[PDB]
């Protein structure tokens, strides 16, 4: 680990994952 | 260099660690690019999906609301606050990140982020084309659409009253912004669009044609049906004939290209020139300098009213976009405008 | 010319909202002191308030 | 090298991402479940949208005061 | 061969002679840091007044100032 | 504006094309 | 003889001619930066 | 052996020795076309004014009746025509056939041939100079488009009133009623589209600028680069290795195209989609299949309507609907 | 007296395509 | 260096160029004219 | 080391968007942002 | 060949011929500004200061003539609405001749300089070949233009020396030209304060002529010589343009 | 005197500092 | 004719200079 590739990768996959769960529980929030 | 000894130091130790292959290349202009990129696109990310825009606009811009894709932007701010930047230790926020979300701050993150990073991305295109040793147009056309970003999102708002006639990161807002020019200031009508529009549809013309042009035109190089297996990266030799593509659109069109340098510099040459028109354009519609209308048609339909034209039926048409609009898209003027007074036609 | 001075019947006075940079051609709507729309030029002219 | 092939390939690999991922994934389910979204970004409820003493849509109407008076226009 | 000797020419001469004489090393860049760092707070500064991001006891940035 | 635009538009429509017939005859006659 | 339509005012005409200016000065920056950087490989590159 | 005149006139035909090739397909192309661009010029020029919406107010259109260019158009037929065909000898008078829209029809009749056997003749010249032909296929995107806003929408609306006026504040007018209608910019086939014509100007400036930046040094500075390239040579002038490289470690190493073959046909493959695509969605607008409908879609708790981007489009489209032929409705449900 | 100079102009510019298409610069295969 | 200026350069532009130059010309007058004539 | 099919775990990849993907569009016609 | 948009890359390497079109194009600017004020001294309708001012005349540098200080006029009028009794020699028209006459004194010098190009002091002597030293060129100049600064912001808007430049009330309804006394301290970042425009340009010409002397003084680095290519005339003038 | 915004700035100054040098230290911990 | 003798004398001194001027730089061209 440590590297720039496993940075790169990981600043727009980790964000992307907890946004998607993030979007995901809102769906099945109701009025 | 230069027969010097060049003493090592910090710097080259710097430049040498930055100048190295690996995946996403940073050089000098990573120390830019990197950070005021991902926090450009963080910040539209972050915006259309939690950070609303129920002060700002009092809509609803995130899917936090309900907004999908297409409904959901980073709302600009209000239009009292002006041309304000909307720090986060401004005057407005003063310290407050949940309040500095709510006054529509992100925007102007976002916005300045962005230019910043397009700045340190065409100097990335700069440092590489120095690194590699080749000429830097692929910057030299990446200027274009800097130009129209700074005109359309900085240029534009700051000559009118405020961000809050900038154009708010999404879809749907994009197209309220479009909608807002084409009744407002008759963006259509407007010379400089019209080369933009000319450029950006022979651009996409000249990719179109000359990639069917050269896919169409190959040599055979095959003993197989596949032609993409059929081309080997290290050679010396054309693979599509300059010649008898040459003698095809002679004999169809009337005219054809002779020089391979020369038909690559026009496909650069003309989405650049059109997108900088364009941006002449809108600049000319920051001040509200619009190509709106023909004041010796205005006067002869005056005088005449047997006489109707489809720029008339265009201008009735943004007449109708500005008083449909006004009350629900401007809510600093509290426009309270009443139905008798909206102009509507026969029925319907 | 002067200033102009607008007054209904019962005698409020109303004010021309003033048509903004971004507007050529405005609806014409006289309204008074308190912000609530009493008059105007109606588009309609049929049915009108 | 790692050329994605190898990465995509191997259980050492895929032994602590089927942990980090749903883990992420509970996360960003919490964040907005919890009404902690809400409260970082300002976004407000379905059931707040509208106060007593307004029924429309809020105006910011102002610069130098505009924390205080978003914060008197909040839904508390 | 000479070019077109004239009086104000060869007055002016010293002021173009040393083309190409620079110092070693990196010279006053330290001093191109600290300068360059003062005029960017500088004009961020200026714009912060004029952009009212930024209130002073004694500004006013409106036309009253002319008051 | 009826004529003044008439002027203006004359002198576009002549004085780069005279100049590029300039350059253009220039290159022509030699060779 | 006005027409009856609303004209611009010289601070206007100054702005927008000035702005537009900056813009292809802005250009022609980038196109002289990058013919100041990039002078040697001007006719094309060493192919070695 | 050649003699007879039909081998003699098939012979010319066919010739690839022409200024232009003309072919079997050429020869609907030709009279076709100069019969529209004949009436066309002339129309243009001095054409009456036409009764577009039906209701007796015509519209002149033409430059010898007050048009400048921007607002000279040939105005489409009258709405009481509709889909009815309308030629010259179907009308009494040429008073009459001017003034109900007739050469609108006669233009996009003779058009949409001439465009089908232009793609044809596109083809024709790729057989008979030994070339692959999708060079035709390739230009049935710009022909789908304009048979689906000359034809195609003025069927499915039922008039040929309906479709795009020839001329530049008629074509304003058609997107701006249009828009009106069924919210296209609302629509994924126009989204598409204009991804397409964005990354069209995208990729033809990326492309030009690859192959301009890695031209081989065969001049000096004092001469221009197109010099260094000599019509009819096999050598290359370019560099793809370098390019390919530059581009690789511009965007991303193994998503980047190392062959010029695929590169070439991406770069002809998505703009030609893209407009198939608009062109099909501007052909189901036809049948009012319309964009996305988003109007009233967020709402609270308390069921009180909160109003978004999407209702401000909303309030675009009623501001063109309320304005858009203000005399020719009747009555209010805008069916027709 | 505008659409003569609208006439004109078009017709020159028809002019400058005819001329372009039929009267260009053959090229040299050299 | 010498009494003739060293730096003595011929202007070319071909007939294609020619071409480009007329069409542009025409074309941006047929664009503007509408606008200037108003 | 290569022991899990580059196929496999693309279809698995795959299917797990494709599904989240038509949960978002569920999503589109139930809760909020339905009209409903 | 050159092409048509690279001919006056024949004067890059000549700084003889670059001296010649810089006064050639200096000497089209000057002519302009003068032909333009009497332009608009010839349409000009001075009969209303109040109603019909020159912004409602489409007045592009009569207000830039007067900003400075030139309000009076030959044609015996003053735009405040009083009467010139003796407006001297710098009024508009008499600006404008200056110009004109500026003009041409500056396309008989560039016709000059285009004949007499080969003068040795292009020529540095180490060599014999043709280069300019353009840091020493940049320090005179910038030394210049620091002297040029302060005296504009010492003498002729404080109106020790000169008329001073125009002040007005918020409103801008009487507005006339006054000396103005320089604001040294926060206010004079004001905007819209006029003491402002003496202070800093006082200030600016002071530290401007540091900054040339220093220039004249030190010479450049390997580094910063290799990098921005001070030996290059494209590199100052992009830098120039930015 | 020192005003809210005015101290405001000085600390958005010196968060920039630190954040630029924690750019430096991040890049030259490799 | 106030603008009438302006285009006239326009094209007056259009047509023969530009005439006089691409046949002079036909001749000139060729040494
Ligand atoms: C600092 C370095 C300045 C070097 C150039 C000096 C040129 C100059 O002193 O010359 C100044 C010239 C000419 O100024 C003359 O100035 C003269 C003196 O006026 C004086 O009139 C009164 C005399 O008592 C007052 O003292 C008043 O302050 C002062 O203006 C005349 O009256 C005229 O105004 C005018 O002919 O103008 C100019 O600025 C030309 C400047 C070009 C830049
Ligand atoms: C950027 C500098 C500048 C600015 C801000 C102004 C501003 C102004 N000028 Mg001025 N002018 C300038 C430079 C400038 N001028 C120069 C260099 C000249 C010498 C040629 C003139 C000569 C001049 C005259 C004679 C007059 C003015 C006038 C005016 C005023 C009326 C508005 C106007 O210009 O009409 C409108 C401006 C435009 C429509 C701009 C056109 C937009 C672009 C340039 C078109 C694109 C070019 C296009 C490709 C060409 C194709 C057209 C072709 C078909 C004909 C205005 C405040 C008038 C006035 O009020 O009297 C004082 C007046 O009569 N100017
Ligand atoms: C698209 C933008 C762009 C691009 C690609 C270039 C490219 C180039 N410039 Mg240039 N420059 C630009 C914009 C740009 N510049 C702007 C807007 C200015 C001010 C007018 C300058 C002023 C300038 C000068 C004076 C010089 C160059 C030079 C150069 C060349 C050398 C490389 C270099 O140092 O780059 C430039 C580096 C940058 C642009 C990075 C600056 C960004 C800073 C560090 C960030 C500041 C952020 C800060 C927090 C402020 C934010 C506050 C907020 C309120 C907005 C190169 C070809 C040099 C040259 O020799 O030309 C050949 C040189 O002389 N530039
Ligand atoms: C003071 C600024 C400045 C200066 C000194 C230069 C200087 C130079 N430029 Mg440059 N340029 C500039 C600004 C400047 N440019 C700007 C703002 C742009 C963006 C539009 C460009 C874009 C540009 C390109 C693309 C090229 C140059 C080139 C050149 C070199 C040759 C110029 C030539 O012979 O063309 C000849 C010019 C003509 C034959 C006439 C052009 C006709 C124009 C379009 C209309 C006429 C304008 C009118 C008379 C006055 C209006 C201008 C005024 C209002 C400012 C030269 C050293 C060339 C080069 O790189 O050299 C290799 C070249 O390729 N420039
Ligand atoms: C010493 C000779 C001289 C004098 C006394 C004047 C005087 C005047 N000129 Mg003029 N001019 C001159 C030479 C001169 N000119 C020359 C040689 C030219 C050809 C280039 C011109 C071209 C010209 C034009 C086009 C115009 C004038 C105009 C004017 C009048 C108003 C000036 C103005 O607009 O204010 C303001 C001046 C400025 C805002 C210039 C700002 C300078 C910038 C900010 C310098 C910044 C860069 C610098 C290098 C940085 C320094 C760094 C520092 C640390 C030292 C005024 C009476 C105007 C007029 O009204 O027409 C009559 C007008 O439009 N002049
Ligand atoms: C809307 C159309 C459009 C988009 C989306 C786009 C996008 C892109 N163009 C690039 C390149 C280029 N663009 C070029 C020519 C053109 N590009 C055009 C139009 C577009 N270009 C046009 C018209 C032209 C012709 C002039 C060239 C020549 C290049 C390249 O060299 C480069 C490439 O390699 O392409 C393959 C890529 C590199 C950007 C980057 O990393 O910046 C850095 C990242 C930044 C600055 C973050 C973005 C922040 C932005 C500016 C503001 C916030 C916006 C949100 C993040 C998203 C909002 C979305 C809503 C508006 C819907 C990027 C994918
Ligand atoms: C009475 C009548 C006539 C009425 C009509 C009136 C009317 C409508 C008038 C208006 C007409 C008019 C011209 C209006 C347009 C006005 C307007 C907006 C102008 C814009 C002007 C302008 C300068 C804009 C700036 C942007 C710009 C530079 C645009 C240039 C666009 C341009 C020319 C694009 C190219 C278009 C095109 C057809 C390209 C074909 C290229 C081609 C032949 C490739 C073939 C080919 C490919 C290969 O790959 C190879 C290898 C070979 C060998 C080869 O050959
Ligand atoms: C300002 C006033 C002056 C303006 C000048 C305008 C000039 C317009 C003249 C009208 C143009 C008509 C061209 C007809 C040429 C026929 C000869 C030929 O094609 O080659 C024969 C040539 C003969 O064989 P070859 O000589 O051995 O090669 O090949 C053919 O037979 C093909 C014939 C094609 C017939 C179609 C005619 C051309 C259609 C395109 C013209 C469109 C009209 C608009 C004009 C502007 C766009 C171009
Ligand atoms: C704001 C801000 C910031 C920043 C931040 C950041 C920078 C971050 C982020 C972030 C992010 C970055 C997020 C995200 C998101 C994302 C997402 C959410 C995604 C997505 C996608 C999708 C959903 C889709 C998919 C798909 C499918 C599945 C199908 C087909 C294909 C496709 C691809 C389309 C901070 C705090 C620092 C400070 C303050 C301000
Ligand atoms: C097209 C156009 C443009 C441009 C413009 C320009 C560039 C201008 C100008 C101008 C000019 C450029 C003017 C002028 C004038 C000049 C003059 C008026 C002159 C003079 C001089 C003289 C007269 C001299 C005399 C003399 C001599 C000979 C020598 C001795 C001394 C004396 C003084 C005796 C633009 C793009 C902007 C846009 C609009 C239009
Ligand atoms: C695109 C792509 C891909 C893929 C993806 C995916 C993920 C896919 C899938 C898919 C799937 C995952 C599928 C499945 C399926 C199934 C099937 C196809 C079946 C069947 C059958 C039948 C016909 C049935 C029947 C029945 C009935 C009728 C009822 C009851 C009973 C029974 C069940 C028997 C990848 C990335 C790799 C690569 C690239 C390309
Ligand atoms: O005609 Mn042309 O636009 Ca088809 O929707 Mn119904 O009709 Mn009329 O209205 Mn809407
Ligand atoms: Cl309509
Ligand atoms: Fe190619």
């Amino acid at each position: 680990i440590f590297t720039v590739r496993w940075l790169a990768i990981h600043a727009i996959a980790v964000p992307t994952i907890f946004f998607l769960g993030a979007i995901t529980a809102m769906q099945f929030i109701q009025r | 260099i230069g027969t010097y000894q060049e003493k090592r130091t910090w710097f080259d130790d710097a430049d040498d660690w930055l100048r190295q292959d690996r995946f996403v290349f940073v050089g000098w202009s990573g120390l830019l690019l990197l950070p005021c990129a991902y926090f450009a696109v963080g910040g539209w990310l972050t915006g259309c999906t939690f950070v609303t825009s129920w002060y700002t606009h009092g809509l609803a811009s995130s899917y936090i609301e309900g907004c999908n894709f297409l409904t959901a932007a980073v709302s600009t701010p209000a239009n009292s606050l002006g041309h304000s930047l909307l720090f986060v230790w401004g005057p407005e926020a003063q310290g407050d990140l949940t309040r500095w979300f709510q006054l529509g701050g992100l925007w102007a993150f976002v916005a300045l982020h962005g230019a910043f990073g397009l700045i340190g991305f065409m100097l990335r295109q700069f440092e590489i084309a120095r690194s590699v040793n080749l000429r830097p147009y692929n910057a030299i056309a990446f200027s274009a659409p800097i130009a129209v970003f700074v005109s359309v999102f900085l240029i534009y708002p700051l000559g009118q009253s405020g961000w809050f006639f900038a154009p708010s990161f999404g879809v749907a807002s994009i197209f309220r912004f479009i909608l807002f020019f084409q009744g407002f200031h008759n963006w259509t009508l407007n010379p400089f669009h019209m080369m933009g529009v000319a450029g950006v549809l022979g651009a996409a013309l000249l990719c179109a044609i000359h990639g069917a042009t050269v896919e169409n035109t190959l040599f055979e190089d095959g003993d197989g049906a596949n032609t993409f297996r059929a081309f080997n990266p290290t050679q010396a030799e054309e693979t599509y004939s300059m010649v008898t593509a040459n003698r095809f659109w002679s004999q169809i069109f009337g005219v054809a290209f002779s020089n391979k340098r020369w038909l690559h510099f026009f496909m650069l040459f003309v989405p650049v020139t059109g997108l900088w028109m364009s941006a002449l354009g809108v600049v000319g519609l920051a001040l509200n300098l619009r190509a709106y209308d023909f004041v010796s048609q205005e006067i002869r339909a005056a005088e005449d009213p047997e006489f109707e034209t489809f720029y008339t039926k265009n201008i009735l048409l943004n007449e109708g976009i500005r008083a449909w609009m006004a009350a629900q898209d401007q809510p600093h003027e509290k426009l309270t405008l009443p139905e008798e007074v909206l102009p509507r036609g026969n029925a319907l | 010319l002067g200033h102009a001075s607008f007054k209904d019947q019962e005698g409020r006075e109303l004010f021309v909202r003033r048509m903004p940079t971004f507007f050529e051609t405005f609806p014409v709507v006289l309204i008074d002191k308190d912000g609530v729309v009493r008059a105007d030029v109606p588009f309609r002219k049929a049915e009108s308030k | 090298e790692r050329p994605f092939s190898d990465i995509l390939t191997s259980i050492r690999y895929w032994v602590i991402h089927s942990i980090t991922v749903p883990s992420l994934f509970i996360a960003g389910w919490l964040f907005v479940s919890t009404g902690l979204a809400y409260d970082v970004f300002g976004s407000p409820r379905p059931n707040e949208y509208f106060t007593e003493d307004r029924q429309d849509a809020p105006l910011i109407t102002d610069r130098f005061n505009a924390l205080e008076q978003v914060k008197k226009l909040s839904a508390q | 061969e000479p070019g077109i000797v004239t009086p104000l020419g060869t007055l002016l001469r010293p002021l173009n002679s040393e083309a190409g004489k620079v110092l070693p090393g990196w010279g006053t860049t330290v001093l191109m840091a600290v300068a360059i760092l003062l005029f960017a707070v500088f004009l961020l500064i200026i714009l912060e007044i004029y952009n009212s991001s930024l209130i002073l006891d004694g500004v006013t940035n409106s036309w009253e100032s002319l008051a | 504006v009826n004529i003044l635009g008439l002027t203006a538009t004359a002198l576009f429509i002549i004085i780069p094309t005279s100049f590029l017939l300039i350059l253009y005859v220039k290159t022509a006659a030699s060779e | 003889q006005s027409d009856g339509v609303f004209r611009s005012s010289p601070r206007g005409w100054f702005t927008f001619g000035h702005l537009s200016f900056a813009l292809l000065f802005f250009f022609g920056h980038i196109w002289h930066g990058s013919r100041t950087i990039f002078r040697d490989v001007f006719a094309g590159i060493d192919e070695d | 052996e050649n003699t007879s005149l039909w081998a003699r006139f098939c012979e010319w035909i066919t010739s690839t020795e022409n200024r232009l090739y003309i072919g079997w397909f050429g020869v609907i192309m030709i009279p076709t076309l100069l019969t529209a661009i004949s009436v066309y010029i002339i129309a243009f020029i001095a054409a009456p004014p036409v009764d577009i919406d039906g209701i007796r107010e015509p519209v002149s259109g033409s430059l010898l009746y007050g048009n400048n260019i921007i607002t000279g158009a040939v105005v489409p037929t009258s709405n009481a025509i509709g889909l009815h065909f309308y030629p010259i000898w179907e009308a009494a008078s040429l008073d009459e056939w001017l003034y109900n829209g007739g050469p609108y029809q006669l233009v996009v009749c003779h058009f949409f041939l001439g465009v089908c056997c232009y793609m044809g003749r596109e083809w024709e010249l790729s057989y008979r100079l030994g070339m692959r032909p999708w060079i035709a296929v390739a230009y049935s995107a710009p022909v789908a488009a304009a048979t689906a806003v000359f034809i195609i929408y003025p069927i499915g609306q039922g008039s040929f009133s309906d479709g795009m006026p020839l001329g530049i504040s008629g074509t304003f007018n058609f997107m701006i009623v249009f828009q009106a209608e069924h919210n296209i910019l609302m629509h994924p086939f126009h989204m598409f589209g204009v991804a397409g014509v964005f990354g069209g100007s995208l990729f033809s400036a990326m492309h030009g600028s690859l192959v301009t930046s890695s031209l081989i040094r065969e001049t000096t500075e004092n001469e221009s680069a197109n010099a260094g390239y000599k019509f009819g040579q096999e050598e290359e002038t370019y560099n793809i290795v370098a390019a390919h490289g530059y581009f690789g470690r511009l965007i991303f190493q193994y998503a980047s195209f190392n062959n010029s073959r695929s590169l070439h046909f991406f770069l002809a493959v998505w703009p030609v989609v893209c407009i198939w695509l608009t062109a099909l969605g501007i052909s189901t607008m036809a049948f009012n299949l319309n964009g996305f409908n988003f109007n009233q879609s967020v709402v609270d708790s308390n069921g009180r309507v909160l109003n978004t981007w999407a209702d401000i489009i909303n309030r675009a489209n009623l501001g063109m609907e309320v304005m858009h032929e203000r005399n020719a409705h009747n009555f209010p449900l805008d069916l027709a | 007296m505008e659409a003569l100079v609208y006439t004109f102009l078009l017709i020159g510019t028809l002019g400058i395509i005819f001329f372009s298409i039929f009267f260009r610069e053959p090229p040299r295969i050299a | 260096m010498a009494r003739p200026n060293p730096n003595k350069q011929v202007v070319e532009l071909n007939r294609s160029s020619l071409y480009w130059g007329l069409l542009l010309i025409f074309v941006l007058a047929v664009l503007f004219s509408s606008y200037i004539f108003n | 080391i290569g022991r899990i099919p580059l196929w496999l775990v693309g279809t698995v990849v795959g299917l797990l968007a494709i599904g989240l993907l038509a949960i978002f569009f569920y999503g589109s016609y139930v809760g909020l942002g339905s009209s409903l | 060949g050159l092409p048509w948009y690279r001919v006056h890359t024949v004067v890059i390497n000549d700084p003889g011929r670059l001296i010649s079109v810089h006064l050639m194009h200096t000497a089209l600017v000057a002519g302009w500004a003068g032909a333009m004020t009497l332009f608009e001294i010839a349409v000009f309708d001075p009969s209303d200061p109040v109603l019909n001012p020159m912004w409602r005349q489409g007045m592009f540098v009569l207000p830039f003539l007067t900003r400075l200080g030139v309000t009076q006029s030959w044609g015996g009028w003053t735009i405040s609405g009083e009467t010139s009794s003796n407006p001297g020699i710098w009024s508009y028209e008499g600006a404008a001749a200056s110009h004109i006459v500026l003009s041409g004194l500056l396309f008989l010098a560039s016709v000059w300089h285009w004949v007499y190009w080969d003068l040795e002091l292009f020529r540095d002597p180490r060599t014999g070949k043709t280069a300019l030293d353009l840091p020493k060129i940049f320090g005179i100049h910038l030394f210049l233009a620091g002297l040029l600064c302060f005296g504009f912001g010492a003498f002729h808007v404080t109106g020790v020396f000169g008329p001073g430049i125009w002040v007005s009330d918020p409103y801008g309804l009487t507005g006339s030209v006054q000396p103005v006394a320089p604001s040294w301290g926060a206010e004079g970042f004001d905007p819209y304060n006029p003491g402002g425009v003496p202070a800093h340009h006082i200030a600016a010409g002071i530290l401007g002529v540091l900054a040339g002397l220093f220039h004249l003084c030190v010479r450049p680095s390997i580094r910063l010589y290799f990098g921005l290519s001070m030996g290059s005339i494209e590199s100052v003038l992009s830098s120039s343009i930015a | 005197s020192v005003t809210p915004s005015l101290k405001n700035f000085l600390l958005s100054l010196v968060a920039g500092a630190v954040v630029l040098a924690a750019i430096a230290g991040a890049v030259t911990a490799v």
